[PDB]
């Protein structure tokens, strides 16, 4: 319902990786699909999400955050790779199963 | 070819591995005590020889020999004292240097974990031994209760204890093979550091955010010799403080007795670093099950790697993890001085209480809140 | 150890099918006043007081 | 007997992190063992030698040394002969062994006092109480035979019969002998006694404190210095457009 | 200046440099014991053997 | 193009002597060195005692 | 053994940065660095010192509940 | 004849609050304990109490008055 | 072993003498010494003849 849609807006305030300019799917841990996924970027996207990144770094370095006006908010948040992932996993998923 | 610093077969690594090795740009200060360790190492053994230049391993003159060595020897008591102690200071930054690496998951790097694991459960030993060579009443009563714990193997139990003593019961033999054995453990130790930190340049350091970090990295030097010089220094002057200023604050006066395998004491503790796991091998009323919830109880630590569940690496961006995290932390200072406390009430139960909640935050409530948590950013 | 009778019985009457190790305190001892054994915990060592 | 009670905090001339012992009060304290403690106490880790330069002067410690017949050898024929003795021998047993000294105080063994001070929960605060706090055993206590009543010794059944009363011996150096100006100079003795560098421990601990005050503010600076390069850095995405 | 000074006459050569740090710990050394020692003898007047002496070295 | 491009504003964190636009950083050099330089020196004498 | 040059690919990003001899020390100690030193404290001291606080208690509690079953309860003497 | 300034002061100490509080209870319970014979009661407790207030209390002003 | 003048001989004999198969464990090392230096004698020798020292 509206509720976990309440709650998730929370969390995602919550976890605050937006303070540093960080998408969602910036934070994303690297397996091997992850590592796939990014890889089918296209060339854009992938420029980008490296700055974000290099920037993010170069903050936690520093050990300041974005001031208020910049940081990402829920709404506002691209999941720019959620869907060439889910089709790499897709993808695996297959490759397994068929090997019976 | 063409400089002397890449090609030389020796100077390479001292410079492949302390001075162009890439390091995350944003690497904290709980990625120091992995230094601090082996400076803390380095300097045990020194302290260590030393030592052993006057100690002799023979329950006769064992105790005798430390006086000595303290009193006649030129300097000689300091050097005890930085020993003893350092010992601590060797337990402490371990024990941060493993939290460090649970909160910022560095145990996906499994090998150099694991590695890690098995040094610490080397150190642990050999802070064990060590410990007996003076032959106080505490380090017969400890080197007669720990061994014993061997006791709890059905079969092979009883009989596997008799080569630890060497007899059928705490004696010479004993003490002598300990020094051998404390004498030669820590060489082991430095042995495997090799490895762990060998593994651990396959992948690069981890890092506080947990993302890439190829994106910009910089020379260990002289970015992070200075920042470890520096953390040297901040942790080295409250240790110096304690051995200079208060020798015997951490240790027990009752090994001021020479040992007696007539009397066990009456107030049975042993030193700081063990009580957790003193705790939890009481808070079972069972030979076995106190064992074995005693060996869980560290032998946990290679299961961590298969127990995370969160789809980022490191729990900056995870309060709820966090806040268990922190729970966790809280919950075995607790257990420590649950272990400070003799057996009675209230303490029996808060001691059975605390080992269950730490085996069930690391078992169930960990991998629960993580996975949870992965839905609430809608994976 | 020399025990008395202040003691003696008050070990004799002690539901003897619910030890860990099942026995009467008749089996142990010779002559009542003097019960005599190996001060050794069994549990991992230390000298019972 | 669960319960106990536990001593309090007499403020020692030393007790301070840069407080030295007081070396007038540790010279009594050894005449308090001496020609007190020395006829049940042995003190095995210390000798003669030790209190030159820190307590007595050479020549005192020589004469010290040879108020007491030693045994050494064996000699040309083999046998066991007896000698003055030398600043190099340590403070005498009252006993040839432990069995000696219980049969001569009820089966009661009265522990070396070499590391006393550093061997019972509270230090030199807990043996100044024993030694003074003796007294009578409160309603329903009944001490057996042969043993005292101190309420500040574990069980409260203590084998040592009080040890000292004002006079009991007389001070070189013109000081009041009363009961506890003893038990503070014996137990100052005692702490001495037990961690003779002590003093050279401490001064060494405020050096330490100078030095790693000021090099670790020297490197707090050496530091950030080299880190300031990445700490002012700034960066800037420009794409082509 | 005596930072200018300094920066060329010692900071500056890292032979100089050095040869600084050398003779420089030296001066260090020799003045910080003299005053630790005397912050310490001071703060305990009267209670050290080196006080106390005089009683006793016949002299 | 690269000449839409600019060094920002250092001033925050530029040292007092180099702060003026219009003023050499070469006779400002020989102290802003000496100094780091003799921390440097200093904390050198420190370790090595 | 060389890692620098083979990590990743990255494109269009300028950074400038300045000697360290021409920067200061430790800058802006009260406009910048502490009012940052405190933000921290305060995002963090509510994750952290419940549990610990939480310990605390139950410290107090069990130390106190023990020290208080030493002691004796009259109404086994009033007989 | 000489005064051991331990007892001058551990007389003075006895007066605080603290103190007499605890002697009473202590009186107390010697009275009812001595005058009862197949008990169990100890007036160790008490005495404790006692000893411990009085003994602090000599903690913090005997040093002074010794040399 | 047990390091220290007036027990160090005495050591020796009790581990040949009392320890199980500690003569053996002794003999071994003893010589293995020797034969260590032989080898190391030949392995330098095997150097120096074919010019190992390049
Ligand atoms: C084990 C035996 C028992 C020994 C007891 C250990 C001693 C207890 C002292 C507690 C240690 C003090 C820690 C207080 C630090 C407070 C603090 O700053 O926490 C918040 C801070 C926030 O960081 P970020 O989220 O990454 O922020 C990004 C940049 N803005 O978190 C951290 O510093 C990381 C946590 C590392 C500390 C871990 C140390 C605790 C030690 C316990 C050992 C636990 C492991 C299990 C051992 C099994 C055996
Ligand atoms: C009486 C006393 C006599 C003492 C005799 C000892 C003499 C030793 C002096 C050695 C000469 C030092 C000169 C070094 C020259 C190298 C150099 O270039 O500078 C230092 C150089 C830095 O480069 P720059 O600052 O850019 O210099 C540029 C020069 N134009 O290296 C450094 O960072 C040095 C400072 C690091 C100190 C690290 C030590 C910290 C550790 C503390 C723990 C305490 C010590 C315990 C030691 C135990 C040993 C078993
Ligand atoms: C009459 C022999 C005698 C003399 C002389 C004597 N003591 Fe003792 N002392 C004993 C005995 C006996 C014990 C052991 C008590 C026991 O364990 O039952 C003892 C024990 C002690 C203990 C404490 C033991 C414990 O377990 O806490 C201390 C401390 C001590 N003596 C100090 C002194 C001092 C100080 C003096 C000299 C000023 C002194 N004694 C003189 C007989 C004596
Ligand atoms: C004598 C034992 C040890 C020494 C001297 C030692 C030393 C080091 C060093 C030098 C580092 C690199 C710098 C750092 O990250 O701190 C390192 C990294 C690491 N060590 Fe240890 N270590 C020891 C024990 C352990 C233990 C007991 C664990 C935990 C079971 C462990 C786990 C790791 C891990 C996970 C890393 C990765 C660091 C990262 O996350 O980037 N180490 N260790
Ligand atoms: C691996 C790091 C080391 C640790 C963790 C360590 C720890 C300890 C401990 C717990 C003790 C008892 C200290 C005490 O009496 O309070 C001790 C004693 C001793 N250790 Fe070590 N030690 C280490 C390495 C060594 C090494 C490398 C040597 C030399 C081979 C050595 C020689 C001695 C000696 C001589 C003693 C007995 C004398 C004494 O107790 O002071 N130790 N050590
Ligand atoms: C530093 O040494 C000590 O603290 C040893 N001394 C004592 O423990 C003194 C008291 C002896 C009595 C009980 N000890 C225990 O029950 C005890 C139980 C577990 C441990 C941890 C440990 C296990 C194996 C191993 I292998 C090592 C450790 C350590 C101690
Ligand atoms: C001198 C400091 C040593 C730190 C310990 C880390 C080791 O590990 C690395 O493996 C590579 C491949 O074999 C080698 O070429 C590197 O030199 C070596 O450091
Ligand atoms: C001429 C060379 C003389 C060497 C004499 C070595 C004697 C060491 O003398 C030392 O002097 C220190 C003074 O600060 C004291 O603090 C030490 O306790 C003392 O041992």
């Amino acid at each position: 319902g509206r509720l976990m849609d309440r709650i998730r807006k929370w969390y995602y305030n919550a976890a605050g990786f937006n303070k540093y300019g960080l998408m969602r799917d910036d934070t994303l841990y690297e397996d091997d699909d992850v590592k796939e996924a990014l890889k089918r970027l296209p060339k854009d996207l992938y420029n980008e999400r490296m700055f974000r990144i290099k920037r993010a770094l170069d903050l936690s370095l520093k050990h300041r955050i974005l001031p208020k006006e910049q940081w990402v908010k829920y709404e506002e948040d691209k999941p720019y790779l959620e869907p060439y992932l889910k089709e790499v996993i897709r993808e695996r998923l297959e490759r397994e199963a068929w090997n019976k | 070819a063409p400089n002397i610093r890449k090609s030389h077969p020796l100077l390479k690594m001292i410079n492949n591995s302390l001075i162009d090795l890439p390091a995350p740009s944003n690497i904290s200060a709980w990625w120091n005590f992995g230094s601090l360790l082996a400076v803390c190492l380095m300097t045990q053994i020194l302290t260590g020889l030393l030592l052993a230049m006057h100690y002799t391993a023979d329950t006769s003159l064992a105790f005798s020999s430390v006086a000595h060595t303290c009193r006649n020897v030129q300097y000689g008591w300091l050097i005890r004292n930085l020993h003893a102690n350092g010992a601590s200071f060797f337990f402490i930054c371990i024990f941060l240097h493993i939290g460090r690496g649970l909160y910022y998951g560095s145990y996906l790097y499994k090998e150099t974990w694991n590695t890690g694991v098995i040094l610490l459960l080397t150190l642990m030993a050999t802070a064990f031994v060590g410990y007996v060579l003076p032959w106080g009443q505490m380090s017969f009563w400890g080197a007669t209760v720990i061994t014993n714990l061997f006791s709890a193997i059905p079969y092979i139990g009883h009989t596997l204890v008799e080569w630890a003593w060497g007899g059928f019961s705490v004696d010479n033999p004993t003490l002598t093979r300990f020094f051998a054995l404390h004498f030669l453990l820590p060489f082991a130790i430095a042995g495997i550091t090799i490895i762990h930190l060998t593994f651990l340049h396959e992948s690069g350091s981890n890092n506080p955010l947990g993302i890439s970090s190829d994106s910009d990295k910089i020379p260990f030097h002289p970015y992070y010799s200075f920042k470890d010089i520096l953390g040297l220094t901040l942790m080295l002057t409250p240790f110096l403080t304690l051995a200079l200023f208060s020798p015997n604050l951490l240790g027990d006066p009752e090994n001021f007795t020479p040992a007696n395998p007539l009397v066990t004491p009456p107030h049975i503790k042993p030193e700081w670093y063990f009580l957790f796991a003193y705790a939890i091998l009481r808070s079972i009323p069972n030979k076995l099950g106190g064992v074995l919830a005693l060996a869980a109880s560290v032998l946990i630590l290679f299961l961590i790697p298969f127990l995370h569940k969160s789809k980022q690496r490191t729990m900056t961006f995870r309060p709820l993890s966090q806040t268990l995290f922190w729970l966790l932390v809280a919950n075995l200072l607790i257990l420590t001085w649950i272990g400070s406390q003799p057996v009675e009430h209230p303490f029996i139960i808060i001691g059975q209480m605390a080992s269950l909640s730490y085996f069930t935050i690391l078992l169930i409530l960990f991998p629960t809140i993580g996975t949870l948590e992965n839905k609430m950013l809608n994976y | 150890r020399h025990r008395t009778q202040a003691e003696i019985n008050q070990e004799a009457e002690v539901d003897v099918s619910k030890l860990r190790d099942p026995q009467h305190d008749l089996d142990r001892v010779k002559k009542p006043e003097w019960v005599i054994l190996v001060g050794v915990c069994t549990h991992l060592g230390c000298v019972p007081i | 007997g669960e319960l106990e009670l536990h001593p309090p905090a007499f403020p020692w001339s030393h007790g301070g992190p840069l407080s030295a012992l007081d070396h007038s009060s540790v010279r009594r304290g050894f005449q308090v063992y001496k020609q007190v403690c020395s006829a049940c106490h042995s003190m095995d880790y210390v000798a003669f030698r030790n209190l030159i330069g820190v307590t007595h002067t050479e020549a005192e410690a020589k004469a010290l040394a040879e108020e007491v017949e030693v045994q050494d050898g064996p000699d040309e024929n083999g046998e066991l002969f007896m000698r003055p003795g030398k600043i190099s021998d340590y403070f005498p047993k009252p006993y040839p062994n432990p069995e000696a000294a219980r049969a001569a105080n009820n089966g009661a063994l009265p522990p070396d006092l070499s590391y006393i001070v550093n061997a019972r929960h509270g230090g030199e605060d807990y043996v100044f109480s024993l030694l003074t706090g003796y007294c009578d055993p409160p309603a329903g206590v009944v001490v057996r035979e042969g043993l005292h009543y101190n309420p500040y010794f574990p069980g409260q059944a203590i084998g040592m019969a009080p040890p000292i009363y004002n006079e009991i011996l007389e001070y070189d150096d013109g000081t009041p002998a009363t009961m506890s100006q003893i038990a503070k100079d014996v137990c100052t003795f005692l702490r001495w006694a037990a961690e003779p560098e002590h003093d050279q421990r401490k001064r060494m601990g405020l050096k330490m404190l100078l030095i790693s005050a000021l090099l670790t503010s020297l490197l707090y600076y050496m530091k950030r210095h080299k880190w300031s390069v990445l700490k002012s850095r700034k960066m800037a995405y420009r794409p082509p457009k | 200046a005596l930072l200018r000074q300094a920066y060329s006459a010692l900071f500056r050569r890292t032979s100089t440099f050095a040869l600084t740090v050398v003779l420089g710990a030296v001066l260090f050394e020799r003045a910080f014991d003299q005053g630790a020692d005397a912050i310490f003898e001071h703060l305990n007047e009267g209670k050290l053997w080196k006080h106390i002496k005089h009683k006793y070295e016949a002299s | 193009v690269h000449n839409d491009v600019t060094v920002p504003d250092f001033s925050a964190y530029r040292r007092e002597d180099v702060m003026d636009a219009t003023t050499s950083s070469q006779t400002s050099s020989e102290d802003r060195k000496g100094f780091s330089y003799l921390v440097t020196a200093t904390a050198c004498v420190a370790t090595a005692y | 053994g060389i890692h620098f040059g083979n990590l990743a690919r990255v494109r269009h990003i300028i950074t400038y940065s300045l000697s360290p001899f021409e920067q200061r020390a430790i800058p802006n100690i009260f406009s910048d660095a502490l009012p940052n030193v405190w933000r921290r404290f305060s995002s963090q001291v509510f994750k952290v010192a419940p549990p610990f606080l939480g310990a605390y208690l139950l410290y107090s509690w069990g130390t106190q509940e023990f020290e208080r079953l030493k002691r004796k309860n009259p109404a086994d003497y009033e007989n | 004849e000489l005064v051991d300034p331990l007892t001058t002061i551990r007389e003075h100490c006895e007066q605080t609050e603290k103190c007499v509080k605890a002697r009473e209870r202590l009186e107390l319970c010697d009275a009812r304990v001595s005058s009862r014979s197949h008990t169990e009661e100890q007036c160790t407790e008490e005495l404790f109490d006692f000893l411990h207030a009085r003994d602090h209390c000599v903690a913090h002003k005997l040093f002074n008055k010794l040399k």
